[PDB]
């Protein structure tokens, strides 16, 4: 009956927003990460780190605002407010990119707090903790993309900036520099995300079109009671339909719902592994056998060689503006170009 | 209690949203970020 | 006992291991024709002059491709939107050089896939089901129509339809971005929300049902054996699922009606994918993503680049390089 | 017991209120026609081409012959005003009747009168209502024939002299021509009914359609469905709705391709050039430019070995080179003077290109139907400056979208009509589950 | 007997207060000229 | 940086007299340029003849020099080829051809100065971007 | 089905709620406006005004290029606008 148990009582009170011990980590960090992004996208420039405007105050819209990464010259500095770079000056800290690490770091600890919350509530309510386990896939993605990937490169500058169009630029960078679409770990991620969306739609549709008639209304939603013991749709009719339509069907409701967890979670984990390789430029960029043949045989052309020409244009045409610290000067005569264009 | 009818509260709030969003779309054609 | 009535009874029989049906009567030959031609071409077809410039692209395994680089290559830009069946070629050799097989495959496939959707309605009717599973499938089907038929029509050439290949797919989406800025188009943005949200809700629903399975087994058994096919009682506790998820967020952000929950699961990715299919279909007529290039300038009139301008530098790089030999005039107007 | 979000399904069996819904909604259609025209006119500036001004309704009126003269120049905007006002005025009347029948009039009509009342399941009455509307449509098709032959004509982009309003004195009646169009392939170089390239075929087709529709209207008034038709269909309000949803979807897809490819009933003077047209015009432009400099365009070999300006189509016709090789089926009034029996004629190209053709190609090349959602003209990498998206892109995209969703509504309502007719639209009867009485598959 | 200030009260205003503040600042920005 | 009178100061004629535009004139010139010219000359290039641009060094080498208000105002009235040898009013918009180029009809004499002023000012602001094409976007 | 807090729908339809909030909501809106209209937002965050991205005859970006002298580089860039 000491202070610890008294505090435990209060943290675990049933209220509109459950708090819990995990709330002490989750709530401040979630609110600061969110508030950092809203503050920066509304008010803060990227002029000194990127040569870019990036806030509503500067003229940007929702698609173009961003909280951008620090300058390449910062390396992997934590960029703490009180640290040797900003030296406690809030204004300089904003201009040097400090909101980027602020958001990434508080974001990282909020993700941990949210997963602890899933564990905490699951334990108090009496259910198995599979929702927390599935949330490991978003965490793996965040840490590999926002933390591991720039930590293997020269600096934070090459991490994703927190913005709609800034993320689009990240996508296209990865095509032209890493040839990321060719990477089998990304392909496994694509199958997991697309397979998840398919399973989501096909399971939802199946349940809704094998419902039992449990009421007279034309709106079928009213004919369900959360405490009824009876299944609300026919597994038997659903299995027959899919067996005759597609050849196979689910027969076990537990396997089906475990499979729905398994597929997107596994896909995200796979893509995370490939991004860890790209931290080191360990790309699946080429097929060596293709290059040997193509170098010797100028009539040999595939969609593989066509795509590398596209990557080479991306690199040469975006690099000077996208990596301004390198002072790339490419005279017109060195730019790769097809005919006429 | 239930003095102000909720359908009226929703109508007025909804129009307040339309006005602010409309202002933001107007600003895409004037001043900063308009290309002029 | 009449010969036609007995055939009709076999076509629509609910007792065939695989349902045939009247839509199946069109689906089965068209899908077999598309499949057989696809497999043979993927393994063995000679190079195809996709862009009409007498520059053949090698698509098949026997001509130096692997599984990742292989494709059935779209038909020649010289054909445009002209119909090119076998009997219009002077010879199979001509038909192969010019990309005939691509047309045969995609036309038979779009027909058979359309009949696949009809077959889904039809069996649902014979079984006494509700009818709308086929409406969910219309979203992938519309997407296939967009990339194989609609986008060709708008650009004027099946040579700009999507190649039947893994790397050919990547070529298609890189060129699509340089010419339409699809990333900056809201219907593609909604497609991503349809597909990200779909994977999210798949994982959520799977994890919440799995979280609340009623104990029915020992630790030495798969919990899956706690459910028997066709049992009448539910196998999980939706009240416990709701009690957890409502506390994870807040109460009214969680579903306690299983019918509305599963309807939500159906509608979110279906609607998102309808929009992204409409994105491809309307960028077929060159209504492109938002263009904010040089939208921010300073008091003097200097351009102040945003991330949209960096995207444009990337788009420019793809533009100048794609089909590097096909353009003789300064604007790529289709 | 429909929910509020399915609340218009409560009108299925209330013929009086459903009549008001339809008539009120028709007032909305006519209101927008009226209001949009006045908006376009208030913003119209006659010295700018229509397609630089985001106009879609004024081009429809101009095509009927009103307001314009030679070359498509606007001479009098008063016809535009009239069309707008009369539509706007008429919407009040339809609005008035809609709300009366929806709020105050009899909830159901079949008590007030056996003529206006109907049961969806009454196959005789249903085909009678259909027949009346078929006649109305038939009269509608002949109004266009009337305008074309007796009331001033139609704008003709092909008229010698750059286009002009022309009275149609000899509409095409040969059914080999009129129905020949319906049997043309929809693929490239053929184009099904979208290929109609002259006003005589347009007017004659509408004479045929007017007569067919009137004849069909009288047919359906006087008959009831034959037994083979009675066993093949579902006879219910929702089924009829589903059938019309399919027809509207098909029609929207056709309209999409019509505005995208056809430059006869969508004159490029008003709508801007087609995609194929603008791409042909660019090749024309640099052919003209380079030949003025001394280039021999007929013998210039391009990088690939194909001609840089001119090449052969797969069936031999001489055509423009470069990527526009795909668009050689394009036909337009500024280009046809250069065509001989074998395609583009090198001697005409060398000697007979006119300044107006140079102007027209430069105009159409720089007004290709490419633009951003926020109306920045040109390819996606172009900078801001030119505020332009072609009316053809706006009309093609919007109607593809509408056509697609109406196909989905057809599927939705057709499947439901079937299930409601057989009695299982609300779910499976637990005590009588069909699959439970079928043998297992294995 | 309903309380006025709750944990919920704090959560609500923690988000709503700067939201309206930010909306006012963004509105003003639409009238900035270069 | 800002739009100062020095940037708004451009040559009036070949003899070297200068004129200082107002900010109002600059903005009006930009609007009229977009209205009547940008469809072919966006960013100082020429889409239908890329060999000829609106860079000041290009206009200086035209016959009649066109790198000054007078030369440009005259061009908008009676355009010639780059060497001065032929008049091209029938294929290039001009007041002389406002019957066949209707957007030229309602341009007053002061509009012409605003349009010419914009063409001479813009390369001072944008440098290489004016007339550089997509390499500099 | 409730945890003791007052229902939202009861709150926002109540007269007392709207008595307080017809002041607090516009006040916060006005405050945010003045944060921008007084120009204070520029100075707090260091965001360039439309006339202070470049020196008058400059087209080079003032990119930070040192980690530990970065604060002084920004300050030196800014004096080139005074
Ligand atoms: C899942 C669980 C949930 C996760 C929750 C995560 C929340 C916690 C967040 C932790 C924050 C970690 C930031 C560490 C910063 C970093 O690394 O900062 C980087 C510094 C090293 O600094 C870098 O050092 C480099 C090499 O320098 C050396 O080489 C130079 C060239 O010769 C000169 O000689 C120079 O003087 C010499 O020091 C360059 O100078 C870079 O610019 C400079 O940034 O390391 C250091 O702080 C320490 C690095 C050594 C310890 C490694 C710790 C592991 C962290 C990396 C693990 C991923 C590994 C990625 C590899 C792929
Ligand atoms: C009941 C079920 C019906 C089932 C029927 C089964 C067969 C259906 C056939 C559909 C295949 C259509 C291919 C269209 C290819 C194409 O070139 O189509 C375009 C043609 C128009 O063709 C063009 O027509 C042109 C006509 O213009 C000519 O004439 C003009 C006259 O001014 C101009 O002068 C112009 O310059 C000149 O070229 C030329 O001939 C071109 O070469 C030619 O390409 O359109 C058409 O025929 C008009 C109709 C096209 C409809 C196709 C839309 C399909 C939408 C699918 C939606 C999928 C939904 C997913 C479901 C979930
Ligand atoms: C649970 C809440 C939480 C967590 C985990 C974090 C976590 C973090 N914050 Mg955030 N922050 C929070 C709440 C939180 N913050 C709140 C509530 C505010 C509002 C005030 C902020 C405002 C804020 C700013 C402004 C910044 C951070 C930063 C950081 C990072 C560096 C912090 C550091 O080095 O700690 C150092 C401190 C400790 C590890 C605590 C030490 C406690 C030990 C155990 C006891 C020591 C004994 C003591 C000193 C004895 C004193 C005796 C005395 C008599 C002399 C890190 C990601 C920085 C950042 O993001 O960089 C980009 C940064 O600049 N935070
Ligand atoms: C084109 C759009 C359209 C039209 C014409 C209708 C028409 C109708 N609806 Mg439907 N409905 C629609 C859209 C539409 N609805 C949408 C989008 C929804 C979803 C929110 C619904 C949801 C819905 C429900 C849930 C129900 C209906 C019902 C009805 C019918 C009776 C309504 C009634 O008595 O209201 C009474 C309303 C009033 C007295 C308020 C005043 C409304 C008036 C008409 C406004 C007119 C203003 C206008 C400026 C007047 C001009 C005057 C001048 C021209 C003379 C009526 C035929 C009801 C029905 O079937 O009845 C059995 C019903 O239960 N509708
Ligand atoms: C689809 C349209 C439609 C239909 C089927 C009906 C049907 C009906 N209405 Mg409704 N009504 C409509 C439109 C329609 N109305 C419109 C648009 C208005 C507003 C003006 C009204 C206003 C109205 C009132 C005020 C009343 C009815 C009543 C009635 C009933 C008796 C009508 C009668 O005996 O007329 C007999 C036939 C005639 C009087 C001949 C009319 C000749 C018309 C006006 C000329 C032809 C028009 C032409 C074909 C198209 C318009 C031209 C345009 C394109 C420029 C009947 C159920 C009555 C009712 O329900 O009583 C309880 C009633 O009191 N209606
Ligand atoms: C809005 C127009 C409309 C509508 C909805 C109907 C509706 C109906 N008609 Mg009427 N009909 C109409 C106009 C219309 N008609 C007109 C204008 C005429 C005059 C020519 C007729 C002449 C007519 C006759 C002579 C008969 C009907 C009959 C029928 C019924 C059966 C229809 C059926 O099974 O078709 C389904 C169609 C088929 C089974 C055959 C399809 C053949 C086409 C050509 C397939 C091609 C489709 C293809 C994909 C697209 C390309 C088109 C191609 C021609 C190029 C139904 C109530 C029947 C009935 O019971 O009358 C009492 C009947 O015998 N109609
Ligand atoms: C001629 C056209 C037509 C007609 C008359 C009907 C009529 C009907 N439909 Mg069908 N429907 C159609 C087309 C049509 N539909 C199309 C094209 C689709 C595919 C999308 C559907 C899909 C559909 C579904 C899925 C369902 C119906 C249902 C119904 C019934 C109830 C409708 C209702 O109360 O909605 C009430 C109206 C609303 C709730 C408003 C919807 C709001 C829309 C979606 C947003 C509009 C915004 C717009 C896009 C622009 C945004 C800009 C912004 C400023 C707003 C009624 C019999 C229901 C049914 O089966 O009943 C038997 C039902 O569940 N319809
Ligand atoms: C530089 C440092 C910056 C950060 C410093 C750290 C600040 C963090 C403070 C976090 C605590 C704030 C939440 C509590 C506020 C409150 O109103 O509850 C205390 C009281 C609530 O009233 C009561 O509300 C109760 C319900 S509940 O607990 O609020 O859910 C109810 O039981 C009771 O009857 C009623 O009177
Ligand atoms: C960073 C930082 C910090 C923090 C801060 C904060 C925490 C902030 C917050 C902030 C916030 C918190 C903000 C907010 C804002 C908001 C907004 C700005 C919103 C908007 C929205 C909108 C616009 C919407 C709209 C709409 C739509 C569009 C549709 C639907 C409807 C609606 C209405 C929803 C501190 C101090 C610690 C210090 C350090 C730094
Ligand atoms: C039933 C219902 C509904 C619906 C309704 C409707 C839809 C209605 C309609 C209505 C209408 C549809 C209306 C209309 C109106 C109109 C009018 C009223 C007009 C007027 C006009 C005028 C007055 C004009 C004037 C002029 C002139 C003459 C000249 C020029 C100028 C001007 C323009 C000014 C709803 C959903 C809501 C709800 C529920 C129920
Ligand atoms: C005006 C014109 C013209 C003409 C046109 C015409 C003459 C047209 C006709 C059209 C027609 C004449 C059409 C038709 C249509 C048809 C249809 C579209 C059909 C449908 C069908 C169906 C839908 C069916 C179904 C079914 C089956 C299959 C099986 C059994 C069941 C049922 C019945 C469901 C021309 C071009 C010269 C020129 C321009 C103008
Ligand atoms: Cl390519
Ligand atoms: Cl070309
Ligand atoms: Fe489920």
């Amino acid at each position: 009956r000491g202070w610890f148990d008294i505090l435990d009582d209060w943290l675990k009170r049933d209220r509109f927003v459950f708090v819990g011990w995990s709330g002490i980590l989750l709530f401040p960090c979630a609110y600061l990460a969110l508030g950092g992004w809203l503050t920066g996208t509304t008010f803060v420039t990227s002029w000194y780190t990127h040569g870019l405007a990036s806030s509503y105050l500067e003229g940007c819209n929702f698609l173009t605002v961003a909280v951008s990464t620090p300058a390449n010259s910062m390396g992997h500095s934590l960029l703490l407010l009180w640290g040797p770079e900003a030296q406690g000056d809030f204004t300089r800290w904003c201009q040097l990119g400090g909101l980027w690490t602020f958001i990434a770091l508080h974001g990282a600890f909020g993700l941990i707090g949210f997963m602890l919350r899933q564990f905490e509530i699951a334990r108090l309510v009496g259910v198995r903790p599979y929702n927390a386990i599935a949330f490991s896939a978003p965490i793996a993605v965040f840490v590999s993309v926002f933390l591991i990937y720039p930590l293997g490169q020269s600096s934070w500058f090459f991490a994703p900036s927190f913005g709609v169009a800034a993320i689009f630029r990240f996508l296209l960078f990865f095509q032209g520099f890493h040839n990321w679409t060719l990477n089998p770990f990304h392909m496994m991620g694509v199958a997991g995300v697309l397979g998840g969306a398919l399973l989501c739609a096909i399971h939802g549709a199946t349940v809704e079109n094998t419902l039992f008639q449990d009421g007279e209304g034309a709106s079928t939603f009213r004919a369900f009671n959360p405490t009824q013991a009876e299944e609300t749709y026919s597994m038997v009719t659903a299995n027959r339909f899919w067996s005759q339509i597609f050849g196979i069907a689910f027969s076990n409701k537990r396997w089906l719902h475990f499979f729905m967890l398994f597929v997107p979670v596994t896909g995200l984990w796979m893509s995370a592994i490939g991004v860890v390789g790209l931290a080191l430029n360990l790309r699946s960029y080429d097929f060596i056998s293709q290059e040997i043949r193509a170098a010797e045989d100028p009539e040999f052309e595939t969609f593989y060689t066509k795509n590398l020409l596209l990557n080479e244009g991306i690199r040469a045409w975006m690099a000077p503006q996208d990596q301004p610290h390198e002072n790339f000067v490419f005279p017109e005569e060195v730019l790769p170009r097809g005919n006429a264009l | 209690g239930g003095r102000i009818p909720l359908w009226i509260v929703a109508t007025v709030a909804g129009m307040g949203v339309i006005v602010i969003v409309g202002l933001f779309f107007y600003g895409a054609y004037a001043g900063l970020g308009s290309s002029l | 006992a009449n010969l036609w009535e007995r055939f009709c009874n076999w076509v629509t029989s609910t007792d065939n291991r695989l349902y045939v049906g009247w839509f199946g009567v069109i689906m089965i030959p068209t899908l077999l024709a598309a499949t057989i031609c696809f497999v043979i071409a993927f393994i063995a077809a000679p190079p195809v002059d996709i862009d009409g410039i007498r520059e053949p692209v090698s698509g098949s395994l026997l001509y130096g491709n692997n599984i990742i680089t292989g494709a059935v290559v779209p038909s020649s830009n010289a054909i445009g939107l002209h119909f090119y069946p076998i009997w219009e070629a002077a010879s199979l050799d001509e038909w192969l050089y010019n990309g005939g097989p691509y047309q045969l495959i995609i036309f038979h496939f779009l027909l058979g896939a359309s009949c696949y959707m009809g077959r889904q309605w039809e069996l649902s009717y014979r079984l006494g089901m509700r009818p709308w599973i086929c409406v969910a499938y219309s979203a992938p089907l519309a997407s296939a129509f967009a990339v194989f038929l609609i986008y060709p029509i708008g650009q004027g050439s099946f040579s700009d339809g999507m190649p039947l290949g893994i790397s050919g797919t990547f070529n298609f989406m890189i060129v699509f971005q340089a010419e339409h800025n699809i990333l900056m188009h809201p219907f593609h943005q909604l497609g991503v929300a349809g597909v990200f949200g779909g994977a999210l809700f798949c994982a959520m629903h799977g994890s919440l049902v799995t979280s609340s399975l009623i104990r029915e087994t020992t630790e030495t058994e798969s919990a899956n054996y706690g459910y028997k096919f066709g049992q009448e009682e539910e196998t999980y506790n939706i009240v416990a699922a709701h009690g957890y998820f409502g506390r994870l967020i807040f109460q009214y952000a969680s579903f306690n009606n299983s019918r509305s929950l599963h309807f939500f699961l159906a509608a979110w990715p279906v609607v998102g994918v309808w929009f992204t299919a409409l994105g491809i279909s309307t960028m077929a007529f060159n209504l492109n993503g938002f263009n904010f290039n040089h939208s921010v300038i300073d008091a003097k009139g200097n351009v102040i680049n945003t991330w949209a301008d960096i995207i444009n530098r990337a788009n420019l790089g793809m533009e100048v390089m794609h089909e590097r030999n096909a353009h003789n005039f300064p604007l790529d107007l289709a | 017991g429909f929910a509020w979000w399915a609340g218009n399904a409560r009108l299925i069996n209330l013929s009086g209120k459903l009549l008001g819904a339809h008539v009120a909604h028709a007032g909305l259609i006519v209101f927008w026609a009226g209001a949009m025209t006045l908006f376009e006119l208030a913003h119209f500036i006659p010295e700018k081409p229509m397609y630089e001004q985001g106009l879609i309704l004024i081009p429809h009126i101009a095509t009927l012959g009103w307001g314009v003269g030679p070359g498509g120049e606007v001479v009098d905007t008063f016809p535009f005003f009239v069309v707008g006002v009369v539509h706007l005025i008429s919407s009040a009347v339809l609005g008035f009747g809609g709300v009366y029948h929806a709020i105050r009039g009899p909830e159901t009509l079949e008590e007030y009168s056996s003529f206006f009342g109907y049961d969806w399941k009454d196959k005789n009455k249903m085909t009678t209502i259909l027949g009346f509307h078929l006649i109305v449509l038939g009269i509608g098709a002949l109004l266009l024939v009337a305008k074309a032959m007796f009331f001033g004509g139609l704008y003709d982009t092909w008229a010698p002299g750059g286009g002009d309003v022309r009275v149609i004195t000899n509409p095409t009646l040969d059914p080999r021509v009129i129905f020949g169009y319906l049997l043309k392939s929809p693929f490239g170089g053929e184009g099904w009914i979208v290929s109609v390239n002259n006003l005589e075929d347009v007017v004659g087709g509408h004479i045929w359609i007017g007569l067919i529709c009137i004849a069909g209207g009288i047919w359906h008034i006087l008959t009831t469905p034959f037994g083979w038709a009675r066993r093949a269909f579902i006879w219910s309000g929702e089924a009829y709705l589903s059938y019309s949803l399919g027809a509207l979807s098909m029609m929207g897809f056709i309209a999409t391709c019509f505005v995208w490819f056809n430059n006869t009933v969508y004159p490029s003077e008003f709508y801007g050039p087609t995609g194929p047209e603008a791409s042909q015009a660019q090749a024309m432009t640099f052919l003209i430019r380079d030949q003025k400099l001394g280039a021999n365009v007929g013998s210039a070999q391009g990088p690939t070995g194909l001609g840089k300006y001119l090449m052969r189509s797969p069936t031999g016709e001489i055509i423009f080179g470069g990527e526009t090789m795909r668009f050689w089926d394009f036909r337009g009034p500024w280009l046809e003077p250069l065509r001989g029996p074998n395609g583009l004629d090198l001697n005409k190209i060398k000697n007979d290109i006119q300044p107006w053709q140079e102007r027209r190609a430069a105009e159409y090349m720089t007004h290709a139907p490419l633009g951003s959602l926020n109306s920045v003209g040109g390819v996606a990498t172009e900078i801001n400056s030119v505020n332009f998206v072609s009316p053809r892109s706006w009309l093609a995209t919007s109607h593809f979208v509408l056509a697609f969703f109406f196909l989905v509504g057809h599927l939705w309502h057709a499947g439901r009509a079937r299930a409601a007719a057989a009695g299982f639209e609300k779910g499976i009867d637990r005590e009588s589950e069909p699959v439970l009485s079928m043998p297992s598959l294995d | 007997s309903y309380p006025i200030f709750t944990v919920r009260w704090v959560a609500v205003h923690t988000l709503a207060v700067p939201t309206i503040f930010f909306l006012g600042a963004i509105a003003a920005m639409q009238f900035i000229q270069r | 940086a800002e739009l100062t009178p020095e940037v708004l100061t451009v040559p009036l004629n070949s003899e070297g007299k200068t004129i200082t535009l107002t900010e109002k004139q600059y903005l009006e010139g930009k609007r009229l340029f977009q209205y009547a010219c940008a469809s072919c000359h966006v960013g100082g290039i020429t889409k239908t003849n890329p060999s000829l641009d609106l860079r000041t060094e290009t206009l200086a080498l035209a016959t009649p020099p066109r790198d000054n208000i007078e030369g440009l105002v005259d061009y908008m009235k009676n355009p010639t080829t780059y060497d001065g040898e032929q008049e091209i009013a029938e294929v290039h918009p001009s007041l002389r051809s406002a019957d066949i180029f209707p957007k030229m009809r309602n341009l007053t004499e002061k509009d012409l100065v605003a349009i010419a002023g914009h063409i001479l000012v813009e390369p001072k602001i944008l440098g290489d971007k004016w007339g550089g094409g997509k390499v500099y976007y | 089905g409730t945890t003791g807090e007052r229902p939202f729908s009861d709150i926002i339809t109540s007269v007392r709620y709207w008595v307080i909030h017809s002041i607090t909501i516009p006040a916060l809106f006005i405050a945010g406006w003045l944060f921008v209209s007084t120009g204070l937002a520029y100075d707090v965050f260091g965001t360039p005004r439309p006339d202070s991205y470049y020196a008058q005859e400059q087209r080079s970006i003032p990119l930070v290029t040192d980690r530990f002298e970065a604060k002084q580089q920004v300050e030196t860039f800014l004096e080139q606008l005074k």
